[PDB]
């Protein structure tokens, strides 16, 4: 498939930590989704590629009832190393870190894998993690740290029936699982409920280490967030803890030219060794 | 220390029924009481290892049932001409030597293993008191590096006693008589397995016997083969 | 002893004090640490390994020792930080019907690697002959059953021995231990140790609407002021203790010595008496 | 037996203060009354040498 690309608007600002804040402005520095970036438009109208998991991903789903369910996060998807096969079955979520490599193809009955190996965690969470022209949007931010695999999520019942694209509006994500299992994760694999016996399309972005200024509501929810590297106005709104900038000139961060090459100059090779006269003779020594 | 009758000569082959009392228990765990027939000259030969199922040998000595607290080996009706000593083994507790018994004279009358695997010794004639003399029992048949062998010494008049037990490859337990002055060292894994004296204390004058199988934890091992011993003859 | 469990237990509150009342244990000699300090040390995962040996073999279970079971079925190196918990089980594991179920692998080639389970059933080959399966004079059954009987004495009875191997790798520790709690004191400047968050303050009743995932809580400028009760859901408020400045008004040590004390930031109900701004 | 070694104490020691003790430890609130029962021994562990 020739995967398209869409413009990711302001969406994906999750709570960095668990601290109540009321009517303040918090300037956090962490892995967030850059505003106005390119996100692949993989359409599930068949598709199941392997994506690079660098430091955290932003997965979207506009399925109707049960189209997009499950995640196959892992490092190599082999039987040697472990993996993650968090799936969403009938009113439940199965979370196991066993090293089930594969059986034939990532499709789903547990037709995703057919093998038997040693496992490390079976935290099967009982509560599931998941109107004619009323679809449903489900955003999931996956992040991995030295000893935890955090998964933030948010479910919003979108209303507009426009062409399939990320809507306009701020919406934070709430943490639900904090699996402390330690395992290297570098690959992402998705799968849909085939059930053979434009439907939906998932968006998969990429997180980057950036600084964001978030506004907390009196209640304690985040109403909006402003990036710090998108335009001079964003840098001005980040250097001053206020979203209302007055008229004038403000000194933002400094700029510097980075090097592009290296030159190592030494004097002119001369004064050759007499070794040329040593390895060429008739009577050398005894 | 066990209890055995000094001698037994009355009613030859009719009511002898020798045994070995002094146990006061149920023979510990695995009830395996062996009977050795020590004969002057050649090495002793195994007669029976369990209470039943006698090995390939004379069929007129069986029914070694354990009555009360002692195994009464039925010897009646065997023969009327024998000059040997019957020894019984018991007290199978963990790390407990001296499982043999005292000298029981079972001579019914009084007056009137060779080519199986191998039989070799060192021939320690006129052993100097001290030093380090090595005795080997190289066997060209059964492996001398995989089976569980043992070393038992006996002196004129006194009975046998456990002197050295060695497991497969990870145990070098020594008896309580040496208490440390004896060091077992295995030879090449495909040639033989020898012993070491390590500065004897004038009590090692007894003759040695290198048995291919254990005594108290005795296993079938196909057959029980022994070897002739040599006289130390210390000059301390 | 030849096929022992390797239960990997984690993600729980390991309360070793309960084990002192479950079964009448006869040996609780922990070689690594003390049971009093064991309940306050975090761990990643504990390996429970259980087996059954005789009474005269329990002494062979030590961090480094030879024996017929010590180096042939289960060996412990000189780093075991667990315990040697064991107990007699001669009440339900001894019937007079023939106990040909257990074994101890009397025959072996060499000492096995410590902390290893060898599940094998091949005929022991004592060298110098290719044994494709035969039982006579060269190759015998390397397994032999016990002789456990009810009408026996101490020393040769069925004793169940369970060891708990500990490990600390580069993984987050799950099993830490029991976490006790204390009674709640409201409207009183006292100390608190709420989930690592230590400090002092006056736990009062607030009306803040915390989110269902938030636990702690800060203020405008880096100061914790409200936390969530680890017990049943309750919204509290942590205000600082009663503090203030003290000033002394004195007419000078030349006419009298009567002085006045002014406490700043108090309504005369937290220390004639007067209340000023 | 000439080189002694004390055992754990329910309270931290004091700098420059000798810790000579000969009683029996009491875990929790269960006095073993001299005889060493469970989780109660004498802090006189002898160092083993070779
Ligand atoms: C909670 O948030 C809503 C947002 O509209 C706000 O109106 C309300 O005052 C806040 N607090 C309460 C009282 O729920
Ligand atoms: C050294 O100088 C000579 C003559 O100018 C030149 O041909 C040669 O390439 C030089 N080598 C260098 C620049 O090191
Ligand atoms: C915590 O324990 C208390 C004990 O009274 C109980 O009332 C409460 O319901 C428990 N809550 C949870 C989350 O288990």
């Amino acid at each position: 498939l020739p995967p398209a690309y869409t413009n990711s608007f302001t969406r994906g600002v999750y709570y960095p930590d668990k601290v109540f804040r009321s009517s303040v402005l918090h300037s956090t520095q962490d892995l967030f989704l850059p505003f106005f970036s390119n996100v692949t438009w993989f359409h599930v109208i068949f598709d199941n590629p392997v994506l690079p998991f660098n430091d955290g991903v932003y997965f979207a789903s506009i399925e109707k009832s049960n189209i997009i369910r499950g995640w196959i996060f892992g490092t190599t998807l082999d039987s040697k190393t472990q993996s993650l096969l968090i799936v969403n079955n009938a009113t439940n979520v199965v979370i196991k870190v066993c090293e089930f490599q594969f059986c034939n193809d990532p499709f789903l009955e547990f037709r995703v894998y057919s093998s038997a190996n040693n496992c490390t965690f079976e935290y099967v969470s009982q509560p599931f993690l998941m109107q004619g022209n009323f679809k449903n949007l489900r955003e999931f931010v996956f992040k991995n740290i030295d000893g935890y695999f955090k998964i933030y999520s948010k479910h919003t019942p979108i209303i507009v029936r426009e062409p399939e694209d990320l809507p306009q509006g701020f919406s934070a994500l709430e943490p639900l699982v904090d699996l402390p299992i330690g395992i290297n994760i570098t690959r992402f694999q998705t799968l849909l409920a085939l059930h053979r016996s434009g439907a939906a399309a998932y968006y998969v972005g990429y997180l980057q280490p950036r600084t964001f200024l978030l506004k907390y509501n009196e209640n304690g929810t985040i109403t909006d967030a402003v990036d710090c590297a998108l335009d001079p106005l964003s840098e001005t709104k980040c250097t001053l803890k206020s979203f209302t900038v007055e008229k004038g000139i403000y000194q933002t961060s400094n700029f510097r030219v980075q090097p592009t090459e290296s030159i190592v100059r030494f004097p002119n090779i001369t004064n050759l060794c007499p070794f040329d006269e040593v390895f060429n003779a008739t009577r050398f020594a005894s | 220390v066990l209890t055995q009758p000094p001698s037994a000569s009355g009613s030859p082959g009719q009511s002898v029924t020798i045994s070995c009392t002094g146990t006061s228990s149920d023979f510990g765990g695995y009830n395996s009481v062996s009977w050795y027939q020590q004969h002057p000259g050649k090495a002793p030969k195994l007669m029976i290892y369990e209470v039943s199922k006698r090995p390939s040998g004379v069929p007129d000595r069986f029914s070694g049932s354990k009555s009360g607290n002692t195994a009464s080996l039925t010897v009646s009706g065997l023969q009327a001409e024998d000059e040997a000593d019957y020894y019984c083994s018991s007290y199978a507790g963990s790390n407990n030597f001296d499982v043999f018994g005292t000298g029981t004279k079972v001579t019914v009358l009084g007056g009137g293993g060779g080519s199986e695997v191998q039989l070799v010794e060192s021939g320690g004639g006129l052993i100097q008191p001290g030093g380090s003399l090595r005795l080997s029992c190289a066997a060209s048949g059964f492996t001398v590096s995989s089976n569980y062998m043992s070393w038992v010494r006996q002196a004129p008049g006194k009975g046998l006693e456990w002197v050295s037990v060695i497991y497969s490859g990870g145990s070098t337990y020594y008896a309580d008589s040496v208490k440390g002055r004896f060091t077992i060292s295995r030879d090449n894994s495909e040639n033989t397995l020898y012993l070491q004296m390590n500065s004897l204390r004038a009590e090692d004058t007894a003759v040695y016997y290198c048995a291919r199988g254990e005594i108290q934890p005795y296993y079938y091992y196909g057959m029980d083969v022994w070897g002739q011993g040599t006289t130390v003859t210390v000059s301390s | 002893v030849y096929a022992w469990n390797r239960k990997r237990i984690s993600n729980c509150v390991a309360d070793y004090s309960v084990l002192y009342n479950l079964a009448p244990f006869f040996t609780f000699k922990c070689y690594g640490v003390s049971p009093t300090k064991l309940n306050d040390l975090c761990f990643t995962n504990v390996y429970a390994d259980s087996f059954v040996i005789r009474g005269d073999e329990v002494r062979q279970i030590a961090p480094g020792q030879t024996g017929n079971i010590a180096d042939y079925n289960y060996k412990l190196p000189d780093d075991f930080t667990g315990c040697v918990i064991a107990w007699n089980s001669n009440k339900l594991d001894s019937k007079v019907s023939g106990n040909y179920n257990y074994l101890y692998r009397l025959f072996r080639k060499s000492n096995l690697k410590p902390f290893e389970r060898d599940i094998s059933t091949e005929i022991y080959q004592a060298g110098n002959k290719p044994c494709n399966g035969v039982a006579g004079f060269n190759c015998y059954f390397p397994l032999r059953s016990y002789s456990f009987r009810p009408t026996y004495g101490v020393g040769h009875q069925p004793y169940r021995v369970v060891v708990l191997s500990f490990e600390l790798l580069h993984a987050p520790a799950t099993v830490c231990g029991p976490k006790k709690s204390t009674n709640l004191v409201k409207n009183k400047c006292v100390n608190f140790n709420f989930n690592g968050l230590k400090g002092t303050g006056v736990l009062t009743e607030s009306n803040k609407k915390f989110l269902p995932f938030q636990q702690f809580g800060r203020d405008i400028a880096d100061t914790t002021d409200a936390v969530r009760d680890p017990q049943t859901l309750e919204i509290l408020d942590i205000t600082p203790c009663s503090f203030g400045g003290v000033s002394v008004i004195t007419p000078g040590t030349n006419t009298s010595n009567q002085v006045a004390v002014l406490y700043q930031g108090v309504n005369c109900t937290e220390v004639n008496v007067f209340q000023t701004r």
